[PDB]
């Protein structure tokens, strides 16, 4: 109910009555294959069902504004600190093809030993709480009826309170999440015994909710010197979490590998990343492939980011990818802006559509230099696995710095990340379950002595209480706000003003930022400082340079500048004809 | 180095090499899963409570207290179940009670 394609989202209204909101559906959705689809004068081989409302590609004007959609689910990542502004960037991405909206947790959420409540302002991410999650999921319910195709809300289930957020995600119909207890150990130095004992519960709750699970082996892609040498260990991090998730109870069809082509030009990156792509997909049949794009070998140039990304979409098309996430071309220039999340979608859609049917016409030379390396990577990984058993198990391997070592395994440099078994964040927080331990709720993993109270209820523990919150939502304690001055209602109040003036923004309403591109006939450093001046004179504030490119040392320099416009315009004093 | 190491796989077939990769993957995660079956932690205990109809704030206090009295092994949602039945109150009320510092001498039996 509501939503007119020409009226903005009433984010004031969406925020009301969040105490009575309920997710409209549960779990993951994929795209509907649309066989031999006919759009305009064309027939598509690898397309999915068309959107009912969307923004087609500029050049779709030469073809009746057709908007072909490829088969893979398409991710965009949007988390600015203010979930309330981002609900608008969501609507723009949705119109541009994104049906997987993924939200980054506010800095340090990994270390929150419990849920947080309400809506404080984030730092380099949204703080994930129930109100905020109910809010954004309520807005996506609207946005997905508008476009005419469901949208998977996604977030992160890490930290020393993974199990905590797993529940809340389960209750509030979050469709997908990251979950890989290796992330906690390697990157956040959470303690390994507690981290993995926690993931059992986390994952069970996630399997109950039918959620899709993305891992974090690709993380080792970044924090890594020469990324092509990390390929045996990727297979090892992908395998551990997968066989793990599998034996917990999670379905194989809901387990996604998070797989990024490790290189980018000027390396021969296709040649390097393709045997790996094939090796992985052969070794992990029946598991999902969530392709991500390159972030490590990125820089200040959007143009360059895009070209590397198209090659990334090319690795996916030559092989297989059930989800094709994207990265903004400006990722290395600044924090993603509305217009650049949209570029990411457009580009992902444009490339995939142009390669429609490509594999009816092209194929892999499966024997040759290709099959040899497919075979070698597989051997190297198996070797790595053999050594992790020899050293007597996963904890000992971690503690010996087996992981995050910059060596092309079996090669070991000794520069890997060693965590202590007995140390870390949350050491000494594991407790042995006793003989009479019990837990009266659905989706519990470990030893649960239920017989004692009723031998019949063994398989329905929550019936000891006539439903846990998973059966009885009205048992959910909803917190609204816990801070009177740091919350969404203050932030929205701050700028009533604007909702009949107007100004430019990149992330937050009326933030006044804009981008300036220029060419200067001098060397870079000077060119850069001369560049600031021009911007100042142009009345911009908080001016800073975000990209320099040498055209040629003496002849010239391209400079790019982000700056703030210190004034407003009025829509009512604009002379506009017909 | 790698050529020395790769000795015993060289004549393994693709099916054997794959089945071996997953065979060991399995043996590496098993001890992890067992650790998961026989033990518990605060976040797990808090999560059981959340499902049981407690707020994040209330859950913290119960598990924070459960740990003091050395009762984790029995289960925090269990402490709140046995005390509910024993004194004939609602699961909710007996969980509120406990959170506030009550029924703890009693729970110890
Ligand atoms: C497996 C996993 N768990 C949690 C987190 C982060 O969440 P906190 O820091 O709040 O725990 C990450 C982050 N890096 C992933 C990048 C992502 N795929 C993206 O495409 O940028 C992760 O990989
Ligand atoms: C700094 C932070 O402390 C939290 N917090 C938890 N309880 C309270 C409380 N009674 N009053 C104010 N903030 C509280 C918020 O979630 C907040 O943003």
């Amino acid at each position: 109910l509501q939503l007119r394609v020409n009226e903005k989202l009433d984010v004031e209204n969406i925020l009301k009555d969040l105490d009575k909101y309920t997710p409209k559906r549960r779990g993951w959705t994929w795209r509907q294959p649309a066989e031999n689809l006919q759009m305009g004068p064309f027939i598509y081989k690898d397309a999915s069902t068309p959107l009912e409302n969307s923004v087609a590609l500029p050049s779709a004007k030469y073809f009746g504004d057709i908007d072909p959609q490829p088969l893979p689910v398409i991710t965009t990542e949007i988390a600015s600190g203010r979930f309330e502004d981002d609900i608008r960037r969501m609507r723009m991405a949705a119109w541009h093809g994104a049906d997987h909206i993924m939200v980054i947790r506010t800095a340090g959420q990994s270390h929150y030993d419990g849920l947080i409540e309400g809506t404080p302002q984030g730092i380099g991410g949204v703080p994930i709480t129930r109100k905020q999650v109910r809010a954004q999921r309520k807005a996506l319910d609207l946005i997905e009826e508008e476009v005419g195709r469901p949208i998977n809300y996604h977030s992160y289930v890490s930290g020393v309170a993974g199990p905590d957020i797993a529940v809340m995600f389960a209750e509030e119909g979050v469709n997908g999440a990251h979950q890989d207890p290796q992330y906690n150990v390697l990157y956040r130095n959470i303690n390994m015994i507690r981290s993995f004992i926690d993931a059992c519960e986390s994952k069970t709750i996630m399997a109950w909710a039918d959620m899709a699970q993305i891992d974090g082996a690709h993380n080792a892609n970044a924090t890594a010197r020469e990324a092509w040498k990390v390929m045996p260990e990727l297979m090892v991090q992908h395998a551990l979490n997968s066989i793990f998730s599998l034996k917990v109870g999670m379905k194989k069809s809901n387990i996604c590998l998070s797989t990024v082509p490790p290189t980018a030009p000027p390396a021969p990156s296709m040649y390097l990343d393709l045997p790996y792509a094939v090796a992985l997909r052969e070794m992990f049949e029946g598991y999902r492939m969530r392709a991500q794009m390159n972030t490590k070998y990125m820089e200040a140039s959007t143009r360059e980011a895009t070209v590397t990304h198209v090659l990334n979409l090319l690795i996916s098309k030559l092989t297989r990818a059930d989800i094709q996430s994207t990265i903004t071309p400006d990722e290395g220039r600044n924090v993603p802006w509305h217009i650049y999340n949209i570029e990411a979608c457009d580009t992902a859609k444009q490339a995939l559509i142009g390669m429609d049917g490509l594999m009816d016409m092209v194929q892999l030379k499966r024997e040759g230099v290709l099959g040899d390396t497919v075979r070698e990577l597989k051997e190297r990984a198996v070797l790595f696995m053999e050594e992790i058993i020899e050293a007597g198990g996963y904890f000992n391997a971690v503690e010996q710095g087996f992981f995050v070592d910059s060596g092309y395994y079996p090669e070991r440099n000794g520069d890997g990340i060693a965590r202590q078994i007995n140390g870390g964040i949350g050491a000494g927080t594991v407790f042995e379950r006793d003989e009479d331990y019990m837990a009266p709720v659905t989706a519990h993993f470990g030893y649960n002595n239920v017989k004692q109270y009723d031998e019949a209820l063994v398989s329905e523990p929550s019936k000891l209480i006539d439903g846990c919150t998973l059966e009885v939502p009205e048992k959910i304690v909803y917190i609204d706000e816990l801070d009177e001055n740091d919350n969404v209602n203050v932030r929205m109040e701050e700028t009533k003003e604007f909702r009949s003036m107007i100004k430019p923004e990149v992330e937050w309403q009326a933030d006044g930022t804009v981008l300036l591109t220029m060419f200067l006939p001098t060397s870079k450093r000077v060119a850069e400082f001369a560049a600031i001046e021009f911007a100042k004179k142009m009345n911009l504030e908080e001016v800073e340079v975000i990209n320099r490119e040498v055209m040629q040392e003496a002849e010239g320099t391209r400079i790019e500048l982000k700056g703030r416009v210190p004034f407003s315009i009025d829509i009512n004093s604009l002379v506009i004809p017909p | 180095d790698f050529q020395q190491r790769r000795a015993h796989l060289a004549n393994l077939s693709d099916e054997e090499l794959q089945t071996r990769f997953w065979e060991m993957a399995e043996k590496i995660v098993d001890p992890l899963l067992d650790l998961g079956k026989k033990n518990t932690t605060p976040s797990i205990e808090r999560s059981v409570l959340l499902r049981m109809g407690f707020s994040s704030l209330e859950a913290k206090a119960i598990v924070d207290k459960t740990m003091d009295r050395g009762l984790m092994g029995k289960g925090a949602g269990h402490i709140v179940y046995k005390i509910a039945k024993e004194k004939n109150i609602s699961v909710r009320e007996a969980g509120l009670a406990l959170s506030e510092g009550k029924y703890w001498d009693d729970a110890i039996q």
